[PDB]
RNA sequence: GGCCUGCU
RNA sequence: AGUAGAAACAAGGCC
């Protein structure tokens, strides 16, 4: 109901449906992208000095009927000034630390399911056994090995169908997943998330995170295991080495 | 043949098949039966799919009019007539709503009795092998299909006819008007056979026009065509060209190698002309402390109070008077300036409640002092043409001056010990790791090392400046601003305490761009005489504000405290960069921890210990008129954060040149004292880029005395 | 006793304490004001490098240009732009002849991404210089406002959707008589033939700041978007080639440099036997961009795509027949200054080719006199040279020739050389029996590097033993050596948000541990300092202690009312748990167990106001701009948080007559956002199609509304509601 | 002898005249500024700083060039070479 | 005096 | 004055 509501809306304005009508759809990144806003060349610098303003930050509209203006002793939260080219207003730091506090509650119980692989590492270091530290010259060599401990054998490419077919199942067009091991990760992948509400970017983002394996060059000297290599800072040094076993293993 | 779509079809269809022409790139001039047969396909659908409605029942309403109700359900929702992406998301929303099976081919209409697709194709050839065809292409099919053909045949599998007869009669109806108007027309030499499944294209990148002319005019001097350029590339084969050429050029052209010996390098020549004078936003060895002995942390408490109990604790107030003037500027305001700070402190102090932060009043003399409505009015060209003073920004080398022997004992005192611990450290998840407990030995043990150095007190004092002078700029851009000196230390004794430099007033701070210039005037209590080094403070105007009284055995010193004022800026870049100096802790101690992790590979042991209590190896780290002079690894810590620590204050384009192209030759001499025989191309290129740098920092002509004393004692 | 850091240089080698050298713990230099300056400097230079070529005037385009190619051989060591194209095609054939196959295979995949490549590639750069408005903008920007300008003008093949097409309806427009361009102050102008070609043909120069290393400052270019594709098309052909070559460095990271140095070194050094001495030379080439003649990268493609579709060629040879027409912009002018009357004023530079030069010091004035020859209507024909790096690949391929030339095959004597290039730095390993050996071989080197028109810089080169030596910061000393000091500016508050912030810094610690060989107690002491001034700069301290802020308060109300206060993360006043064993893991997941409930669902909250996801790479993807390189991008893993806020914008467009695309901005965002509620998937993947949005967003509001009745909450009475809606906005888009 | 051996250098007023001549194929007469690099003021040509100032010749039968200073200027104090131990000549007042 | 902006 | 260094800041624009 409401979604053709606002289309209506904008389509009712001239300006809005002009841009609606001889905009193609390939089009639809450049537009989207159509910005003034230069990207930082020096980000630290001005987060460091925009935070010593008041209303630093900003947030959606939304927050003028979630947040009141102002906390207990007067500190202002939000302001309703727009941002430059965006419907959103700036508000305060604060308004970010009150949501934590008296804020809207929800059932985060799904975000380990999402996260799956920060929670894996979390798990596997949390069983882990450390060792002896032994101090000897360490030859680090320069190979190739994968970062990423969980991916299912799957390029970025092969993974993009299964994850659209996981979260967005319309716009598969064609494609069609062959390979019996994508049939199995959708379908986990699919009754896993069946009524997760995160949002649909971060889903896919994270799910192309977890199944694609994705490969880098590194000085290592021994290990090699994908288990190993995430905890490559701490095993490994110049002239120490420190034996440890995940939990995994 | 278009007339005819132009005369008998409507509109809708006409460029709905129009632009389902356009989707797979065909051109319709060159053939266009094919829009025909499927703008006829098209219009079937629809006219088998419109007039078909349905209500809550199965059993479809039929209404030759669709009347005003919101019982307007269509029986057959059609597929095609959209484009390939929402035939397909159709398709599979159909698929994943109705928990049917997804076709791999595109049908034509959905149905909700039956709960399935019809594929309507009506071909020109009869039904009976048109059906078996297209059902052999498509695999293993629960979607049934129907055809039709111009003779007038239905046919179907199940025997299965899904809607009303009179529909179909239509159908053929419109099918045999199609036959015998084409008979007018006279069509069938090809309609029947007219496509046969053509999909070929040749990429088409043409140069002409007035870029084939660029083309010519971007070749070897004696080309006169892209064409004939190619053709010559093209027929092109090596036949020692380069070797001819070698033959043929100068001798001249060389790149002869220079051996480079001790006796071949020689000492950097230093600038010369007036002595070096100080650059720093604060006093660093003339500084002077007045505490509390309060238990407040590093960020703990307000600072007007802290400031004005610290000044409490001293007594022997005298009225102020000029000793060393600024020899530039109206010492008078800075007088009259420090007397105003002293009154409105003490007017915070009579209030009730002192303020977090306070403003000044803007009166003339910091008007002055802060360098306020100075800058030339912005106007246009066209208004100021014939003002013969009217030129370009001061734009020439920066004046010379020579090295003087203040830097060299500010660095010496920098690397000293002291009475405090001027670090703080915040909480580490606790060790679990061997390695862990390591790693936290070797830093306490660091720790131990380098919080009693002036070095760090130093980078508190800049942290701390700078981050109070940012926040008031980008708080309070328009009204000068009072901010005290204030840097927290715990004795030996384990109590804490604070300690009051001075002030600071901070002025206008409208900054937009990284390099715009905020001014204030600092104002730092001192002991130092300075009728002692006057070419030190040429920047700096030194009054006599009172007399300090510090417990000595020759009776009591009674020593006269002196006020160091001067009017400062910075930058937003300075200001960021100057409050993260901690970040010299690193530099230094991961310095001082490669040394110790090298070592340590050699002895399969950790080696931080005995390096730190037994101190038994030493490192160069200074000459004595005696010579070089070594010392432990905790004075190498030492040496080298205060290295840092100045490079981080002293910061200047000279410094990072001067860096650059003296490791340049730093490595050379390396090379030769490796007995690697180094050779050069050009040394004197690379001792006059050297020299280049060296024009009026204190710290980098310091840097190059360094290099040219490592020189002397090296080569040997 | 006067201390004296250098002094420990002799006791630690020079290797083993470079970290010390590099005085990267204060504020970089900075350029002030205007760029013009330089970009003259910079012109004249290239002129007079290749002052002996020969003259000619553009017929096209009106503009001076200066061809030195096939000019007089060099008669000294100064440097020289006079490449010989014989000489550098027989150093291709030779190239072509010791990789067989190698262009051919290059040829083959660059033409399938040529063929297959999409618009949209185009959006995915930084500043671009933007013709419509003459000024950098976003490449997004100018790219939306050129495909405007086209389409308004009857250059509609863009629609297409294919790069190619893109550019053939670029190169249609340089043959049209009269163009028209918007103007906001809207005004429509009249461009014409010449100044269009010269608006295309014409480059935009600024300053580069934060540039660590040098005494003065330097000047770089940015193209237009008509010539960026054809840019696009050439690098990914240099790139597929150098990818196929072992002596390039360029298209590889740090590690695998580092990795084909040691080996490149050992092989050099190993196979010489007793009799055979080696030495390294550390070779810098002086004024590299400024010398390379975008003719010979002509010739080199041409050369390459030998034997190949035409239309392959003339696309892939468009690109280097455009640089060698290129036109660059001045800057942004001059600024004086009258002390008498107390005032200043600003001079746009296109002025500089009509106005007076009384008020120009002496060296500015020269540098305008002898700069003004070429000047054509506000911009300066640079035809010699390319201008800053823009063919750093091709560039690569004529280095990674030279190198190969000396593979004792070519050379015909006892000496020889190999080593790494990688553009305006190189590392040249050279054998021979004796002394005299490796001077012949350095000199025969030297010699046809001055045939190809590159030159080695004699003041920033040594030679020495194989051993020791350096590449691009590098310290090779029998194995490389950690140096710690380049990326010691990368340990502060990145400047994204706090949960970016807070992930970039550990994984910075964490991986500066891996391969700059970061001790463990330093790592330690980095993690402690980054705490400290994180917790100082987004003002979330302890929540302990009596710190006034702006943000205390809050903070220690979520404090007392927590009961399991461990749980708490550093943003929001928490302890920090972090350690050399928790650096690899997110600051929500590590205190994921000892969060009470209640603030854990307020923290990860869907219906947070602050969380903002624009698109698949902008999620979890922060653009640092690292000391010593080009700007870099990182993947940091971070889990989407209240703290996922974005900063605020600049929002001083409201005082320029560019207020209007700010409407524009906020109405391609509402129709973006409901395109993306109308078709969930068009983040993640980017729609493509021919057909408007109106079209498909009535149709899916047809079917979804028809579907979800068929299961779901509508009902008849909305979907008949929606489908005579649909119906509604069929007819207005009708009128 | 030596292989070369310049003479007849010394302190001259601006404007003033001097005449060098070296005992050592084509010959160069080079000057090293204090400080500065080791440059080509003549051959038997002559660089641009010279121009119609200074004269070089050579005596073929004695083994000789030598080179005529004319119009001196304080640019010209320098060490003056052949090609030694050189030839210092000094202008000033 | 009143109001706007701080990488446009 | 001061910061800074091959050109700038020492508020800008709009009424």
């Amino acid at each position: 109901m409401e979604r053709i509501k606002e289309l209506r809306d904008l389509m009712s304005q001239s300006r809005t449906r002009e841009i609606l009508t001889k905009t193609t759809v390939d089009h639809m990144a450049i537009i989207k992208k159509y910005t003034s806003g230069r990207q930082e060349k020096n980000p630290a610098l001005r987060m460091k000095w925009m935070m010593a303003m008041k209303y630093p930050i900003t947030a959606d509209k939304r927050i003028m009927e979630m947040i009141p203006e102002r906390n207990e002793q007067g500190q202002t939260l939000w302001s309703k000034t727009n941002d430059a080219g965006s419907d959103r207003v700036m508000v305060s730091p604060l308004a970010v630390t009150w949501w934590n506090r008296n804020g809207p509650t929800t059932s985060a119980v799904h975000y380990p399911k999402i996260y799956k692989t920060y929670f894996e590492k979390v798990e596997r270091l949390k069983h882990g056994t450390f060792g002896p530290v032994h101090f000897r010259n360490q030859v680090k060599i320069r190979r190739r090995v994968d970062i990423n401990p969980g991916h299912a054998d799957l390029s970025a490419k092969e993974a993009q169908d299964v994850i659209m077919e996981v979260v967005f199942p319309n716009e598969v067009g064609a494609r069609i997943l062959t390979s019996e091991s994508q049939l199995t990760i959708t379908k986990e992948k699919k009754e896993e998330l069946q009524d997760c509400k995160i949002s649909p970017l971060m889903v896919a983002y994270m799910l192309e995170r977890e199944l694609v394996r994705k490969t880098r060059f590194l000085p290592v000297a021994g290990g090699t295991s994908s288990v190993y290599i995430e905890v490559l800072h701490l095993t490994q040094g110049t002239c120490w080495e420190q034996m440890y076993t995940p939990g995994g293993e | 043949m278009e007339d005819f779509v132009r005369q008998c079809f409507n509109p809708m269809i006409v460029e709905l098949a129009e632009k389902a022409m356009k989707e797979y790139g065909e051109d319709l001039k060159i053939e266009t039966n094919k829009f025909a047969a499927i703008c006829t396909h098209l219009e079937v659908c629809f006219m088998y799919s419109d007039f078909h409605f349905i209500n809550e029942r199965g059993e479809s309403i039929i209404v030759e009019s669709g009347d005003p109700n919101a019982l307007l359900k269509h029986r057959f929702e059609i597929i095609e007539g959209r484009d390939r992406t929402m035939a397909w998301t159709v398709v599979n929303s159909i698929c994943n709503t109705t928990g049917a099976e997804k076709p791999k081919f595109l049908p034509d209409l959905y149905d909700y009795k039956e709960n399935r697709f019809i594929e309507i194709g009506v071909t020109r050839r009869e039904v009976h092998i048109y059906y078996l065809e297209k059902a052999n292409k498509i695999k293993s099919e629960k979607t049934h299909i129907h055809i039709f053909s111009f003779t007038g045949e239905e046919m179907a599998t199940k025997a299965d006819y899904t809607l009303d007869e009179e529909s179909r009669a239509r159908i053929k109806t419109r099918l045999f008007t199609i036959r015998q108007e084409m008979a007018s027309r006279g069509l069938w030499d090809s309609f029947r056979q007219s496509e046969r499944g053509e999909e070929t294209i040749e990429e088409r990148f043409e140069i002409t026009g007035t870029m084939r002319r660029l083309a010519d005019q971007s070749l070897p001097p004696n080309f006169s065509s892209l064409e004939n350029f190619r053709a010559y590339v093209d027929g092109f084969e090596p036949n020692g060209y380069i070797e001819g050429k070698l033959s043929q050029m100068s001798k001249e052209v060389n790149a002869r190698i220079e051996p480079f010996l001790k006796t071949t390098p020689r000492p950097l020549r230093l600038p010369d002309g007036p002595p070096c004078s100080q650059r720093s936003k604060f006093l660093l060895m003339d500084a002077l402390k007045l505490s509390i002995e309060d238990p407040s942390h590093e960020g703990e408490g307000i600072p007007l109070y802290d400031a004005i109990k610290c000044m409490r604790t001293f007594f022997g107030w005298k009225e102020p008077n000029v000793v060393k003037p600024h020899e530039k500027g109206i010492n008078p305001n800075y007088l009259l300036a420090w007397k105003q700070v002293l009154a409105e402190l003490q007017d915070i102090e009579n209030e009730e409640k002192i303020p977090k932060t306070k403003n000044m009043k803007k009166t003339s003399q910091l008007k002055w002092a802060l360098g306020e409505n100075m800058a030339p009015e912005k106007v246009d060209f066209d208004d100021c043409k014939d003002v013969s003073d009217l030129k370009q920004y001061d734009s020439d080398e920066p004046e010379l001056r020579s090295l003087a022997s203040w830097i060299q004992s500010e660095f010496n005192k920098a690397c000293e010990l002291t009475d405090s611990s001027w670090i703080e450290l915040d909480e580490i998840g606790e060790d679990v790791a061997p390695i862990e407990h390591i790693a936290s030995m070797r830093r306490n043990y660091f720790t131990a090392e380098v919080s009693h150095c002036r070095a760090t007190e130093y980078i508190m004092k800049g942290v701390y400046i700078n981050t109070a002078l940012l926040n008031a700029s980008c708080a309070a851009m328009d009204d000068f601003q009072l901010i005290p000196m204030i840097s927290k230390c715990r004795t030996k004794e384990g109590r804490r305490k604070t300690n009051l430099y001075g002030f600071i007033i901070k002025g206008r701070s409208h900054l937009r761009n990284d390099t715009d210039v905020v001014n204030f005037v600092s104002m730092e209590f001192s002991l130092t005489d300075p009728r002692l080094e006057p070419h030190k403070w040429e920047k700096y105007c030194v009054l006599e504000i009172g007399d300090m009284l510090l417990r000595s055995a020759i009776g009591q010193v009674s020593r006269p405290m002196f006020l160091y004022v001067r009017t400062n800026g910075t930058s937003k870049i300075k200001m960021k960069w100057g409050m993260e100096m901690r970040r010299c802790l690193l530099q230094s101690l991961q310095q001082i921890e490669s040394m110790i992790e090298a070592e340590s590979s050699v002895k399969e042991k950790d080696m931080t210990k005995e390096f730190f209590e037994n101190k038994s190896e030493t490192w160069p780290i200074g000459e004595s008129p005696k010579g070089v002079e070594e010392g432990s690894i905790g004075k190498v810590c030492r040496t080298l954060l205060a290295k840092s620590v100045f490079n981080s204050l002293y910061a200047s384009p000279q410094l990072e040149g001067f860096s650059a192209e003296s490791r340049k030759l730093l490595l050379i001499v390396q090379a030769l004292r490796d007995n690697l025989e180094p050779g050069t191309f050009d040394l004197g290129g690379l001792y006059e880029a050297i020299e280049e740098c060296l024009i009026n920092d204190p710290w980098v002509l310091l840097n190059a005395s360094w290099f040219n004393s490592f020189l002397t004692h090296a080569l040997r | 006793m006067d201390v004296n850091p250098t002094l420990l240089f002799l006791k630690v080698p020079a290797q083993n304490a470079i970290s010390t050298t590099f005085p990267y713990t204060g504020d970089p230099p900075y350029s002030h004001g205007t760029g013009t300056g330089y970009t003259m400097d910079t012109v004249n230079r290239t002129h007079q490098y290749s002052e002996k070529g020969r003259w000619t005037t553009n017929t096209e385009t009106g503009a001076p240009q200066l061809n030195p190619i096939d000019g007089p051989l060099p008669e000294d060591n100064e440097p020289s732009g006079y490449a010989q194209t014989d000489c550098v095609l027989e150093a291709m054939a030779f190239l072509e002849e010791s990789h067989p196959g190698i262009f051919e295979n290059s040829c083959l995949e660059t033409m399938e991404v040529v063929q297959q490549t999409r618009v949209d590639k185009l959006t995915q750069g930084r500043q671009t210089y933007d013709w419509t408005l003459n000024r950098n903008q976003p490449a997004a920007t100018a790219l939306a406002n050129t495909i405007e300008v086209f389409r308004s003008n009857g250059l509609t093949a863009n629609e297409s959707g294919r790069l190619i097409d893109f550019l053939k309806d670029v190169m249609e427009s340089m043959d049209k008589e009269e163009m028209e361009i918007t103007t906001h102050f809207k005004k429509k102008q009249r461009l014409n033939k010449r100044s269009y070609l010269i608006r295309a043909l014409t480059l935009n120069t600024m300053t580069k700041d934060a540039e660590r290393g040098k005494l003065k400052r330097r000047a770089i270019a940015t193209p237009g978007m008509q010539i960026r594709g054809f840019v696009y098309f050439v690098e990914t052909l240099a790139r597929s080639i150098c990818e196929k070559l072992e002596q390039s460095g360029l298209p590889v990271g740090g590690n695998e440099k580092k990795a084909k140095l040691a080996n490149v070194v050992r092989k050099m050094m190993t196979n010489s036997q007793d009799t055979e001495l080696s030495f390294t030379i550390t070779g810098d080439n002086t004024k590299w961009n400024e010398n390379q003649n975008p003719r010979m990268f002509l010739a080199m493609i041409t050369y390459i795509t030998r034997n190949q579709p035409e239309w392959f060629r003339n696309v892939l040879s468009i690109a280097p027949i455009m640089f060698s027409n290129k036109m660059a912009r001045l800057g942004k002018g001059y600024m004086f200054e009258s002390k008498s009357m107390k005032l200043r004023t600003q001079i746009p530079a296109e002025m500089l080719a009509s106005i007076d030069l009384k008020y120009f010091n002496d060296s500015t004035r020269k540098k305008i006199e002898k700069i003004r020859p070429l000047l054509i209507d506000g911009t300066a024909s640079l035809s010699p040279g390319m201008m800053m790096g823009m063919f750093n690949m091709l560039s690569t391929v004529l280095g990674v020739s030279i190198l190969n030339l000396g593979q004792k095959r070519y050379t015909k004597t006892t000496y020889w050389w190999d080593g790494l290039q990688s553009s305006d730095d190189f590392a040249l390993i050279v054998n021979a029996p004796n002394h005299e050996g490796i001077q012949a071989g350095v000199d025969r080197f030297y010699r046809t590097c001055k045939l190809l028109g590159i030159n080695m810089s004699k003041k920033k080169s040594y030679i020495n033993r194989t051993g020791t030596f350096e590449f691009t910061s590098f310290f090779y000393r029998y194995g490389f050596v950690a140096n710690f000091s380049m990326e010691l500016p990368s340990f502060g508050v990145s400047g994204i948000n706090e949960s970016a912030d807070m992930s970039i810094g550990v994984t910075v610690i964490k991986n500066n541990m891996i391969n700059n060989d970061l001790g463990p107690a330093t790592a330690q002491m980095a993690l402690q300092l980054f705490i400290k001034d994180y917790r100082y700069t987004y003002r979330c301290h302890r929540g302990d202690t009596q710190i006034q802020t702006r943000r205390s308060f809050e903070i220690k109300k979520l404090w007392e009312q927590t009961r399991s206060k461990a749980g708490l993360l550093v943003s929001d006043g928490g302890p920090n748990l972090y350690n050399i064993r928790n650096l690899h893991i997110p600051e929500v997941c590590l205190k994921w167990e000892l969060m009470d409930e209640d603030y854990q669902g307020r923290l990860c909250n869907p219906l947070n106001p602050f969380v903002s996801h624009k698109e698949i790479e902008s999620v979890n993807n922060a653009v640092m701009m690292p000391a010593h390189g080009p700007a870099k991008n990182m993947e940091y893993d971070a889990v989407a948080t209240t703290h996922s806020w974005i900063p605020k914008r600049n929002r001083s467009i409201l005082n320029t007559s560019q207020r209007g695309i700010l409407e524009d901005e906020q109405m391609y965002q509402k129709c973006c956002n409901l395109f993306e509620k109308f078709f969930p998937s068009s983040s993640y993947r980017r729609p493509v199609g021919i057909s408007s949005m109106v079209e498909a967003m009535v149709s899916r509001a047809r079917i979804d509304a028809r579907i979800d009745f068929e299961s779901g909450r509508i009902k008849k009475e909305e979907f008949a509601e929606i489908m005579k809606i649909c119906s509604t906005i069929e007819e207005l888009r009708r009128q | 002898q030596v292989q070369l051996q310049e003479s007849g250098g010394g302190l001259v007023q601006p404007r003033g005249s001097l005449r060098l001549s070296c005992a050592a194929y084509t010959m160069g007469w080079y000057r090293q500024a204090p400080l500065k690099e080791r440059e080509l003021v003549a051959t038997v040509n002559y660089a641009d700083p010279v121009k119609g100032r200074f004269t070089i010749s050579r005596d073929n039968n004695k083994n000789t060039e030598y080179l005529q200073m004319s119009s001196l200027q304080p640019e010209d104090t320098a060490v003056y070479y052949c090609y030694g131990q050189g030839t210092q000549v000094t202008v000033s007042s």
